């Protein structure tokens, strides 16, 4: 008749079982376990059957009288304090159950007879099973009520873990209710990194992999043979967790940084969402990925059910998540290439409209918008960013600056000088890009730098320097019209080399 | 009397006599099949047995 | 018509709201749920 | 049902036999399922999970990523 003393709880950190209390039936299961070997010595020499009735009848007034009073008083106490407290609580109580049976196994070997070697002994561990059965597997008390608590931990320790990013980063719609209900059917925080989530910083999913995983151990090791059904249940609760609440929640906010998708000219709140979603790609899905694999790997056990949690759990989710990453790396390759393409071809009518086709060859808002708004983009995280996506963030983001190169620098509309003010200022960025983070225009903006040498026709300079190597990326009979991409077009006849 | 382990886990499985006989083994579950009439057998022959 | 599954239930069923939150009182004081209850 | 599934089942069970007659005899026995990505004791799971620490800084963790 205790009065669930203090404390009760101290035990619900996201690390395995802890502090306060014993157990204290140990204290009482101890007792019974000398006062065992006690009537043991004594019933082996005065009876005359030896399971009856010490292991019949008196292992029947050990668990009827201590697992009947002081178990279930214990399960009112642990389960009076809380759930998830009384459930792992429950894996130690009845793995002390486990404990002091196998002291009843070896103490069953003080034992010497067959038949109580037999099934008497499994009697013993049968009201052991009647303990169990007080809050029965055959239930969603001990499992599925498990399974609820450890949503109650699991939601608790990690929905709320990654804190201010969950909740929130966004309002939440964060391209997650905007472009993937709509392609697969903008200034939200500023301005720093990946700090917490992702993922976070793999921390929560080492918090959620240490909680979610112990009692996923805890409800593994402890439960029968019926296990992996709840390993599909509670992996799958991991598939909420992880797979969604941490691919459209912590990841959703890594999309609250890609809430900061279709950026033109809006590239500093995605000059901290590059290493943001860089890092939910390394450590939410690098960690989360081989982390699920491998350990998927221990927690298949024998079936071809387990396959589908291979592959329609967790590879669904690296097909259906990389459908979540990589089209917000193609709308947030939309918010490069249009911050880029709109913002670095955003010059005025003097540089990217410029009619000074015998002056003007200089550096100009070409050269301020490609190496801010790219290198304030990319040359902000995304260089030092994902090399969980190396060639892709440096050679595709890259690829598309040479991309926003065909946008910006070989479609920069300027006259016959001011060809080569792309010639110093395009050219002068595609050294630049190759630079600016999203580093992989050296040969196609340097395309569009030779081209850039050829849109610069004047009526001395219009031939060979547009029949160029690369300055065939002006046209193949807009080479001496190559400032055609201009207000004037190429200084009295621009059309004198197709015939 | 070899009472099996669950190999993955570590943990024991349920217990089996072991009878290898001149050419096939039977890892028979004999519990609570207490005859060794038609155990629960886990068998296979000898000659490619590792 | 429909709150006879919504809310005439809970005009059926209104002191089963404290009533059936007593369920939890007896297995595992009662005053800012049982007097207060908005 | 064990024929209107029964012939279900098994119709089924050649049609894959069809799609599995690929040009090698090709002896299908593999069953590997690896995602994109390629104990027996009691904290050793925690040691599986330190041991998915132990995968957090291997190797970068690198991959490519674009669209």
């Amino acid at each position: 008749f205790i009065k669930n003393v203090k404390f009760k709880e101290q035990l619900i950190d996201f690390e395995n079982h802890s502090v306060i209390i014993e157990t204290s039936m140990q204290n009482l299961i101890n007792d019974v376990e000398t006062v065992i070997k006690n009537e043991s010595k004594i019933v082996k020499r005065v009876f005359e059957e030896k399971a009856t009735h010490v292991i019949q009848l008196f292992i029947q007034r050990v668990f009827a009288q201590k697992i009947e009073p002081r178990f279930e008083v214990l399960l009112r106490n642990s389960l009076s304090i809380s759930n998830l407290a009384y459930v792992r609580i429950l894996h130690g109580l009845f793995t002390l159950f486990g404990k002091f049976t196998k002291s009843l196994i070896d103490y069953f070997q003080l034992l010497e007879i067959d038949d109580s070697n037999q099934i008497l002994s499994t009697t013993l561990e049968q009201c052991f099973a009647d303990l169990f059965s007080h809050y029965l597997y055959d239930r969603s008390k001990y499992f599925g009520i498990e399974k609820r608590s450890l949503e109650a931990i699991l939601v608790d320790m990690t929905s709320k873990f990654t804190v201010n990013y969950d909740k929130e980063i966004n309002k939440r719609v964060l391209l997650d209710k905007y472009k993937e209900k709509l392609s697969t059917n903008t200034a939200s925080d500023i301005d720093n990194s990946p700090n917490s989530p992702a993922n976070y910083s793999l921390n929560d999913v080492d918090s959620m992999l240490k909680c979610v995983v112990e009692s996923t151990a805890r409800v593994m090791e402890l439960i029968p043979n019926k296990a992996h059904l709840y390993i599909l249940e509670i992996l799958k609760i991991m598939f909420l967790g992880i797979v969604d609440s941490y691919m459209e929640i912590a990841l959703e906010v890594a999309y609250w940084k890609i809430c900061k998708v279709d950026i033109n000219k809006t590239a500093g709140v995605v000059n901290l969402n590059f290493l943001k979603f860089i890092s939910m790609s390394t450590e939410i899905l690098d960690l989360l990925s081989i982390s699920i694999k491998s350990i998927f790997l221990p927690l298949l056990n024998n079936s071809p059910e387990i396959k589908a949690q291979i592959i329609e759990m967790t590879n669904s989710q690296i097909q259906k998540m990389e459908i979540l990453i990589n089209i917000i790396l193609q709308e947030t390759i939309t918010v490069i290439s249009t911050k880029f393409s709109a913002i670095l071809c955003k010059q005025k009518k003097k540089d990217f409209v410029p009619k000074s086709q015998e002056l003007l060859d200089q550096d100009t808002l070409p050269a301020i918008e490609i190496v801010n708004i790219l290198n304030l983009i990319f040359e902000q995280s995304s260089k030092f960013l994902k090399g969980k996506n190396l060639q892709t963030f440096l050679t595709l983001i890259g690829e598309e600056l040479y991309g926003l190169l065909l946008s910006h620098y070989s479609h920069f509309q300027v006259n016959s000088i001011g060809g080569v003010v792309v010639t110093k200022d395009i050219i002068g960025y595609q050294t630049a890009i190759e630079d600016w983070g999203v580093a992989s225009l050296i040969d196609k903006f340097a395309t569009l730098r030779e081209l850039a040498n050829l849109f610069t026709v004047q009526p001395e300079l219009l031939e060979s320097l547009t029949k160029e190597g690369h300055l065939a990326d002006i046209g193949r009979d807009i080479i001496q019209s190559y400032i055609s991409n201009r207000e004037d077009f190429n200084h009295d006849n621009f059309i004198n080399s197709v015939k | 009397n070899w009472m099996e382990l669950n190999t993955t886990t570590g943990k024991p499985l349920q217990m089996v006599q072991i009878f290898i006989l001149n050419d096939l083994v039977l890892i028979a579950d004999k519990s609570r099949d207490k005859q060794n009439d038609f155990i629960v057998s886990q068998c296979y022959p000898l000659k490619d047995v590792t | 018509v429909l709150c006879d599954k919504l809310w005439s239930c809970i005009q059926g069923q209104t002191v089963s709201l404290y009533l059936k939150l007593y369920t939890v009182i007896d297995k595992h004081k009662n005053d800012i749920i049982s007097a207060f209850e908005e | 049902f064990n024929k209107i599934w029964g012939k279900l089942l098994d119709e089924i069970e050649l049609l894959l036999v069809r799609y599995i007659n690929d040009p090698e005899l090709i002896s299908s026995n593999n069953g590997s399922i690896k995602p994109i990505n390629g104990e027996d004791n009691s904290s050793v799971k925690d040691q599986a999970f330190e041991l998915k620490a132990l995968l957090k800084d291997i190797f970068p963790g690198f991959s490519v990523s674009s669209n």
